[PDB]
């Protein structure tokens, strides 16, 4: 993912979306790997479907 | 002695600098005003 | 039964009327038929199948 | 007059065109706190086993 | 090629109908609140 | 086939599309839909990743 | 052996690559992104 | 668990209440009393159901 | 015939500035040129940066099309009328409309300051104008005589201190004390839609579709005929080193020696992406303080700023 | 009312003081008066 | 009265407080700078005679 | 707002606003 | 300092052709 | 529906074309707001909710016939490597999962 989409300024915690529903003890804590892990899975996942049929 | 201690933060963050020249300014009025940057980053008054 | 596939994807290209306007359809479905919920889950089942693998 | 309908007016209210129609946005907060722990790999963000 | 109908460009670029010597400005937003006086008075 | 007609079904925060089909058609398109449902589910076409299930 | 072997496609996403929406200002206005972002969120 | 929805409950209950009381062209609470609302429709009221009376 | 006219190099257009949802309608500038302000069909009075081009602030209390905006020299006010029947008068101190006046019967379609007394004069479509005392909101007089709607006015401190042109065709020269027409000019066969004033010349131009006509003060002798712009005229300006620019309802402007009448200069822009050919137009047009600049606010809702050309001699364009 | 006051007037800069507006103190006396 | 006026962090964490007394309103309303973020049109009351 | 507490106003919540403490603490 | 807190081919998009489609394409 | 009228000199129809798309800027600006009106609870009027079903079905509509016209003219999406692909992934899972195709329903079907 990080070679696909290479991130000088890690501002990959800027559009990643949580839930404000919970307390803040609650919610996902954005930690850098785990952001770039969400980030590649759903990236895989959307390479796996094409454009012309659906996407995510 | 100053021995009660509180912590203060600017609210925008890039505006830390303004909150430092202040904090000079607050350390020259007040004798007995200490002023210290912690490990983490807190900027901490004593005061009596 | 090719009868029945027929009927179905013919049952698709309408024509769509509100008020003075109207069109035909002829690209995607048309979600108010009573068969269509089908159509969805099949056509979902193959999507379903991109998404996996056959292995998985 | 009676300002009757506030929310709802003939136009576009002050706080509806920030909120939605390109005024400007506060936008407090810009990227605050990410730093990687000291003990892991900048390239893998895992933890090291030779530095 | 093929393009997608979210993806397809009907009009020609600003730079395109213009030109290169002239400078084209898009402003969907402003760059101050309400809450900034545009003379402001002196404190 | 005939002309189906459409208007929107208001829920203020989104609107949904409802299809008008001619009844001769739609007696047709039921009983299209029950018996696909029968036959699919006796001959196992949809596999149990696929909800919403009848069983829950 | 990955665990994508057998995925019958790949490189799907790559043409959506960079947003740049904003720099194009359109005159017709159904054309125009504002009203594709209000149709694809209120007509769902 | 919701405390979101506790509270519009509270206010969705007061407004239906309220909207029969402008249909009757009054507001002033002791000519409507709550039994008027929450007895049954079997005694002749208009037996709501009641949601709102809780402590938040 | 005539001498030869002074050279005046050409202008070319250097930045096009779109945000606007409707036609620009209205355009007007700062007296320390640091912004300018227009209003448009839109709905929206919007404030840009006159240097950077960057949009400042946005405004939104009218109810229809804002047809004029201008801003005062002597207090920090921005006064606004529009086809929604209203004059608004805002403070740039708090960005807040402070006070309104009632009273016209139909659309306003423009609206100028009087240079040294604080009055406001509005042209509208119920064809008269009206003199509005600015911190009391009450009319001191309605101006009234034109057959159809008044579709420009102009002030200024010497007599005559009110020009009004109209679509019956005339222009009128008032009093503004007693509120009734001095001179009645007729010379026009469609109908009078922008008239401009010299700076330091003691005259004025007025156009329509015919050609242009430049008049002299305070009997109003006529001069001389501006002619070859073939087309519906929106907006006369004039420069102090004497250009004199008119921009059309088609979307051309003309620009002209204000000595000779030499018209030395034809400008017709592009129009943005989405729109039709049609769409070409202006609305108005403004010099800023410097004169450097010009600003036009055109049909197909882009704001277009025109700049004077350095690197053009006598040589290169010869005045014929 | 005539013929010949719609004719063109003369073109061209015989007098640039005649057709310069007034001073400053016969405006701020219309001024005042206004 | 209506009101005048109408992010993980950890300048305001749980884990960093020593909650030994409560502050009341009382306080907030007695030294209104040093208990407060934001006094926005604030006084100071008489401190005592 | 009393202790951080209540709500800033009563009006068009459908009550009266008034706040009791919780009187089976442990 | 380690630590400072204070700073194209139509068979492409087609991985795993099967032989039916190979043939057919 | 187009509209052309073939008479019609060119000034005239420039202006008109000028003048119904003013109209249509103002329409589509106010269906516009007033849908967000609608969703965050600010009107309670119900004729207009009822003018803005209105308006954005006319809109939806002439989107909706776009989106067709262009699939008509700039070619399915679905290309004949995808497509194929598509088809026979399908017929491998069928194939694998011993599916028995369902039959036409004989008149005599007891069911």
């Amino acid at each position: 993912y990080l070679t696909e989409h290479p991130d000088p300024n890690n501002e990959n915690i800027v559009g990643y979306n949580n839930k404000k529903c919970w307390p803040r003890d609650a919610r996902m804590r954005l930690m850098k790997h785990d952001v770039n892990l969400g980030r590649a899975v759903f990236w895989d996942i959307k390479n796996r479907l094409p454009r012309s049929v659906t996407t995510v | 002695t100053s021995v009660i201690k509180i912590a203060v933060e600017p609210v925008n963050p890039s505006e830390l600098p303004k909150m430092l020249d202040g904090l000079r300014k607050v350390n020259k009025s007040y004798p007995s005003l200490t002023t210290k940057v912690e490990e983490s980053g807190e900027h901490v008054i004593l005061g009596t | 039964d090719h009868n029945i596939a027929d009927y179905m994807t013919a049952k698709n290209n309408v024509v769509i009327n509100y008020k003075d306007m109207n069109h035909t359809n002829s690209y995607g479905i048309i979600r108010g038929l009573q068969f269509a919920s089908f159509i969805v889950q099949y056509y979902g089942l193959v999507m379903d199948l991109l998404v996996l693998g056959l292995h998985r | 007059g009676k300002r009757q309908h506030q929310k709802d007016k003939m136009y576009i209210t002050c706080a509806e065109y920030t909120h939605f129609y390109g005024g400007k946005k506060p936008d407090l907060p810009q990227t605050n706190f990410r730093r990687l722990p000291f003990d892991h790999c900048s390239l893998s963000l895992q933890p090291f086993v030779y530095p | 090629e093929v393009v997608l109908h979210e993806d397809k460009k009907y009009y020609p670029t600003a730079e395109e109908v213009y030109g290169p010597e002239v400078e084209t400005i898009v402003q969907e937003e402003d760059t101050q609140p309400l809450t900034e006086p545009i003379i402001k008075p002196v404190k | 086939f005939k002309e189906v007609g459409i208007e929107f079904m208001d829920l203020y925060s989104h609107l949904v599309p409802v299809y008008d089909v001619e009844p001769l058609e739609k007696i047709t398109d039921a009983y299209l839909d029950q018996y696909l449902w029968y036959e699919a589910d006796k001959r196992r076409l949809f596999p149990p990743w696929i909800k919403p299930a009848d069983t829950e | 052996r990955r665990w994508d072997d057998d995925v019958v496609f790949k490189n799907c996403a790559k043409g959506v690559d960079d947003q740049k929406k904003d720099k194009r200002f359109v005159n017709d206005t159904l054309r125009s992104e504002f009203h594709k972002k209000f149709m694809e969120k209120y007509i769902k | 668990n919701t405390q979101e929805l506790l509270d519009l409950l509270v206010k969705c209950e007061n407004k239906i209440q309220t909207r029969i009381k402008i249909g009757l062209n009054s507001k002033m609470p002791s000519r409507f009393p709550p039994v008027v609302f929450y007895t049954p429709k079997e005694l002749g009221g208009l037996g709501m159901l009641s949601m709102g009376h809780v402590l938040i | 015939t005539m001498p030869k006219p002074q050279w005046h190099p050409p202008w070319k257009l250097y930045r096009v500035i779109s945000g606007h949802l409707g036609w620009v309608r209205c355009i007007a500038v700062e007296p320390g040129n640091q912004w300018f302000v227009t209003g448009s069909a839109d709905r929206t009075i919007k404030i840009w940066d006159l240097a950077s081009g960057k949009l400042k602030l946005s405004l939104t209390g009218h109810i229809s099309t804002v047809r004029g905006v201008i801003v005062s020299t002597r207090s920090p006010y921005l006064f606004s009328c529009g086809e929604d029947k209203q004059v608004k008068c805002w403070d740039l101190e708090y960005n807040k409309v402070i006070r309104h006046y009632h009273g016209h019967l139909s659309a306003v379609y423009g609206l100028d300051l009087h240079p040294t007394i604080d009055v406001l004069v509005t042209c509208s479509r119920d064809s008269t104008a009206r003199i509005w005392d600015v911190r009391t909101k009450a009319s001191v007089h309605t101006l009234s005589g034109h057959t159809n709607a008044v579709a420009t006015v102009r002030c200024q401190a010497a007599e005559p201190q009110i020009i009004t042109g109209s679509h019956d065709t005339t222009i009128r020269l008032w009093d503004l004390v007693a509120g009734k027409t001095r001179v009645t000019l007729t010379n026009h066969k469609k109908s009078v839609r922008a008239v401009v004033l010299h700076p330091r010349h003691y005259t004025f131009a007025s156009g329509s579709p015919d050609n242009i006509k430049q008049w002299k003060f305070p009997d109003g002798s006529f001069i001389q005929n501006l002619s070859g712009h073939n087309a519906i005229i929106n907006t006369l300006t004039v420069n102090s080193d004497g250009v004199l620019v008119s921009g059309a309802d088609n979307g051309t402007m003309h620009l002209w020696d204000w000595r000779t009448g030499y018209n030395f200069q034809r400008v017709h822009a592009a129009v943005q992406p989405g729109s039709l050919d049609s769409e070409s137009g202006i609305f108005a047009c403004a010099f800023d303080q410097s004169e450097s600049r010009l600003l036009t606010a055109e049909a197909d809702k882009t704001i277009k700023v025109y700049r004077e050309d350095d690197t053009a001699t006598e040589e290169t364009h010869p005045v014929s | 009312s005539k013929y010949t006051d719609l004719v063109p007037k003369e073109v061209m800069n015989a007098d640039d003081p005649d057709l310069q507006r007034p001073d400053e103190e016969a405006i701020k006396e219309i001024t005042e008066k206004t | 009265f209506e009101p005048l006026v109408r992010d993980w962090n950890e300048f305001n964490d749980i884990n960093k407080i020593i909650i030994r007394q409560p502050i009341r309103t009382e306080y907030k309303i007695a030294f209104p700078y040093l208990y407060n973020n934001l006094p926005h049109h604030v006084h100071l009351t008489w401190y005592h005679t | 707002m009393y202790n951080g507490i209540g709500l800033p106003t009563p009006r068009g919540s459908g009550t009266n606003g008034y706040v009791q403490r919780n009187l089976s603490l442990v | 300092t380690l630590q400072d807190p204070t700073n194209q081919d139509p068979s492409y998009y087609l991985k795993n052709t099967n032989a039916e489609t190979r043939e057919t394409l | 529906i187009p509209w052309k009228v073939p008479g019609l000199p060119t000034p005239i129809e420039n202006m008109i074309l000028r003048y119904v798309k003013a109209k249509a800027d103002w329409w589509t600006n106010t269906a516009h707001y007033n849908r967000e009106r609608i969703r965050r609870g600010a009107t309670v009027d119900k004729t207009v909710c009822k003018k803005n079903l209105g308006r954005l079905t006319r809109l939806y509509l002439k989107a909706e016939q776009e989106r067709q016209h262009n699939y008509l003219k700039d070619g399915p999406y679905i290309t004949a490597e995808e497509a194929v692909a598509v088809y026979t992934t399908t017929v491998h899972w069928l194939e694998s999962r011993r599916f028995s195709p369902i039959p036409f329903p004989p008149l005599s079907y007891k069911h």
